[PDB]
RNA sequence: AAAAUGGCAA
RNA sequence: AAACUUGAGUGCAGAAGAGGAAAGUGGAAUUCCAUGUGUAGCGGUGAAAUGCGCAGAGAUAUGGAGGAACACCAGUGGCGAAGGCGACUUUCUGGUCUGUAACUGACGCUGAUGUGCGAAAGCGUGGGGAUCAAACAGGAUUAGAUACCCUGGUAGUCCACGCCGUAAACGAUGAGUGCUAAGUGUUAGGGGGCCCCUUAGUGCUGCAGCUAACGCAUUAAGCACUCCGCCUGGGGAGUA
């Protein structure tokens, strides 16, 4: 995605200010991506390549969301229906 | 030798620039070796690059 | 990833030993700081320096040779691995080398060698031979 | 992004043709959110090579700047068409 | 195209073109293409080559 | 595009169909269709004069615009339809005056796009241009052999023609069949292909829907009598027992030529397919 | 260019 | 249960690349076709012949058509998990590396079963067809010649979408991590004075150590820990 398109996502899913690291933050621009990289794949099915680009991505936003759920269970059921995962 | 692009401290070479293309080329308009120029290897894929334009527009020639 | 930090510190001793280094530097922890301890006590190797790195510290062992080039360690094996746990009670203690060596053994006591758990009647996890 | 334009006219095209040739690519090239930064005609130069049986030909450069790619295309679309533009390509950089 | 020199020997301007043809190495470049190769083999005769230069 | 049927008969077994999709509108337009009564084969005289024509579905004859004459003005296409007397779908185009008119609907036609006919029109599918001002290379369809009279080439499914050169009057074009003919520069095409590609891919499947479209059985002459067929007569199967085959009015009907001689044409064709 | 073959043990 | 930042991610500042997908555009050459010139061969082999040509071949000049592959650059160069990826352009798009230390705070590793990708050949449907070329046909060779060589030549070779799921698919070397002499070349960086230092690759050489030996050797086949796959005489048999 754009750098300013993650940055807007970033200043939207923040803990705290200056805050890049969080498992929000992170889920959220994954989730982008990966919803990018899908309408890209709709376009061009013979990008297998690209596709296990997503794979990577989607496994990442899944252990970084099983970490947040055993971390917390209310900010993981937040994230989820924010981001309109599950 | 010395890379001519390091030497002059030029980091883009041009397709319009025919005049450098040409000193990198040989009279058959062959694309000259990079050991033989004495370019580096940075330089030679900028140098090839700007050369196929430049043939393509007919700026430099095939053969 | 590192499975296993006393088995790397075991090994580390064991590959600098080979090349006759004077000193190793490792990542240090509270039971390698322990087992180094034991080794300077026993002989094996002549010092321990610890430093602060303000991460998890970083452990200096210096190792001991003999006259004529000899090693005082000849070797270090780790007893007691992640994947198969290894623990001795206080009668069946192991003996390294017919008593010449000595065994790392973790008990309820702390980490000490197969002679002292033996003397207590304390089994423990044994953690290591050093011979 | 900024795209730099480069076309050959052909060169038995009459002054007063090329000069409507150019105006009109020139307008194709910025019809879409485009601004043409400069254009600059490098006139009548030997071909290296012949192309469509010409020796020479009328090169012109024009520098555009889109945050789309449209009116490069619709440039490139109508020079295939047109018989006047006997070589053309365009280079983002 | 090598022209003959005027007041020059004919051997001698041919002399000249055969230079002029190994510079270009239009010839060898006829002899790798006289006959199909695998594609593996170009790359193992390429690297060959790069290790014998 | 095919819709594969399971196989829940035997005479659905096999069978595929379009799936239609394209069509936009299921209704003709009422100004546009004429009458159009099923012949059968059958001559002013009343005889059957071509076989296997007979039956099929009542059809009522949608009108085109083969010419493409109305010039200067855009044309919206209000929808994409089917046409029981053609391969090709048909496109309902609104003209800026409000004419509503009929064209043979091009590939990758879409309902809102906007269609012009002339010399000044755009190289765009569903343009109608002389053939002088297309340029060449370029596909095109509905092409008149005579200026003025209206498309008479690549009207088909999946139809189209190219542009390969001009010379003087005439310009050379390459035919589906693969002729290369010259045809005069005044004549017009449409840009583009016809639709419909996958028309050719149907599996009809039974019989009875051959009876549909108005295709009656072939007897072959083998299994006729010697007073009907040439390759009639003979006890048991018999093979051709003739130097070729023949047709059913005595004459050869594998390989032979029949083009007539001392035509026109035979200047404007170039090359035969 | 062509250019085959030679019991098993000892 | 509570802390930490080294692992692992994220930000920010940079770098290189035949990584992938979709269109568009070039030039060389091959083949075929049409004419001009011209003439008794051309072509091929060890030598021949088949073949082609005298109904004007081959060659040469000009023009057109069509398909396929991109000379030079080109490099133990680069990129990718592997298979692979070499004209140029644009659009869409994945991964990696350097630096900094914003942030998060062990969120890691392996990975049964699964789930995808996967050379070439092959298969289905539609298209295309220049070159090359299984099969097939002449010629030759030979004791024979169902070959090797020669002249042709179909599928295939090409495209799209499915299918197949295998290759000495190889580094015959599973993945992650740490440690253990050096010398030298090169690719993409970073830092400090042509030199030095440093990071991630990619080669060569060579200790310690290992190895049945050959050899490997910071790109381990050395020394260790975790996890997975796999083997336990040959043949029968990768068969029933
Ligand atoms: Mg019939
Ligand atoms: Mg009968
Ligand atoms: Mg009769
Ligand atoms: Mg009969
Ligand atoms: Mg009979
Ligand atoms: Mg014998
Ligand atoms: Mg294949
Ligand atoms: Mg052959
Ligand atoms: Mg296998
Ligand atoms: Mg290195």
């Amino acid at each position: 995605i754009s750098q300013e398109r993650k940055n807007e996502i970033i200043k939207e899913y923040r803990v705290h200010e200056t805050d890049t690291g969080s498992p929000e933050v992170q889920i959220a621009v994954l989730t982008a991506e990966i919803n990018a990289v899908n309408e890209h794949l709709r376009t061009h099915k013979k990008d297998h390549h690209s596709r296990r680009g997503l794979l990577k991505m989607v496994g990442r936003r899944r252990h970084l969301l099983n970490y947040l759920r055993s971390k917390d269970i209310q900010r993981y059921r937040e994230l989820i229906k924010s981001l309109g995962i599950r | 030798k010395v890379c001519y692009f390091t030497a002059n401290g030029i980091t883009h070479i041009d397709y319009k620039d025919t005049e450098l293309l040409k000193r990198f080329i040989s009279e058959r308009g062959k694309i000259l070796p990079r050991r033989v120029t004495g370019t580096s290897a940075k330089y030679q894929r900028m140098l090839t690059t700007a050369i196929k334009r430049s043939r393509h527009m007919a700026l430099l020639p095939y053969v | 990833t590192m499975t296993d930090p006393i088995a790397d510190m075991l090994t580390r001793v064991r590959n600098a030993n080979m090349v006759r280094h004077e000193k190793l530097e490792l990542p240090a922890s509270n039971i390698k700081k322990e087992i180094a301890e034991i080794l300077k006590s026993e002989g094996f190797i002549k010092n321990v320096e610890y430093v602060e790195d303000d991460k998890q510290g970083v452990l200096r062992l210096f190792l001991k040779y003999g006259q004529n080039d000899e090693r005082v360690i000849t070797g270090l094996k780790r007893i007691s691995k992640p994947g198969l746990r290894v623990y001795a009670k206080a009668s069946e203690m192991p003996k390294v080398l017919n008593g010449l060596g000595i065994a790392l053994v973790s008990t309820s006591e702390g980490v000490i060698t197969d002679k002292e758990a033996r003397k207590r009647n304390v089994g423990g996890e044994i953690i290591a031979y050093v011979w | 992004r900024t795209y730099e334009v480069m076309y050959i006219v052909r060169p038995n095209i009459e002054e007063d043709a090329k000069k409507a040739l150019v105006e009109r690519f020139n307008g194709i090239l910025a019809t879409e959110g485009a601004e043409v930064l400069e254009a600059k005609d490098w006139g009548k130069r030997r071909l290296a090579y012949e192309i469509n049986d010409f020796k020479d030909g009328f090169y012109n450069i024009v520098r555009v700047k889109s945050d789309n790619n449209k009116a490069t295309d619709e440039f490139q679309r109508l020079a295939k068409i047109s018989d006047d533009i006997i070589r053309y390509m365009v280079i983002r950089e | 195209k090598t022209v003959v020199r005027k007041n020059e020997s004919l051997e001698d301007a041919l002399r000249r073109f055969k230079r002029s043809v190994s510079k270009s190495g239009t010839i060898q470049e006829v002899r790798k293409r006289e006959f199909y190769e695998k594609p593996s083999v170009k790359r193992k005769k390429k690297s060959e080559a790069a290790r014998k230069r | 595009a095919i819709k594969k049927y399971k196989p829940i008969t035997n005479g659905r077994r096999n069978m595929t169909s379009l799936d239609f999709a394209e069509i936009t509108k299921t209704t003709p337009e009422k100004s546009l269709l004429k009458p159009l009564p099923k012949k059968a084969g059958r001559n002013n005289q009343g005889k059957l004069t071509v076989r296997h024509h007979g039956g099929g579905h009542k059809r009522q004859y949608r009108v085109i615009d083969f010419k493409r004459n109305k010039d200067g003005i855009n044309a919206k296409v209000d929808s994409i339809q089917y046409d029981p007397n053609r391969s090709a779908n048909i496109a309902l185009v609104v003209y800026a005056d409000g004419e509503k008119r009929y064209i043979i609907a091009p590939k990758g036609l879409e309902v809102g796009q906007i269609v012009e006919s002339g010399a000044e029109a755009d190289i765009k599918v569903g343009n109608a241009l002389p053939l002088q001002n297309i340029p060449v290379g370029t596909v095109v369809h509905n092409i008149e052999l005579k200026p003025g009279k209206g498309g008479q080439i690549a009207r088909s499914a999946g139809a189209s023609a190219q542009v390969l050169g001009k010379e003087g009057k005439y310009v050379l074009i390459r035919l589906r069949s693969g002729e290369v003919r010259m045809i005069l520069s005044t004549c017009r095409a449409t840009i583009g292909q016809v639709g419909n590609l996958q028309h050719e891919l149907v599996n009809v499947g039974k019989a009875g829907r051959s009876r549909w479209k108005g295709i009656r059985p072939t007897v072959r002459g083998s299994v006729m009598n010697p007073n009907d067929h040439p390759h009639g007569g003979g006890e048991g199967r018999a093979p051709i027992g003739r130097p070729s085959p023949m047709s059913p009015w005595g004459k050869p009907t594998l390989g032979k030529k029949t083009r007539r001689g001392k035509k026109s044409s035979d200047k404007l064709i170039v090359r035969g397919r």
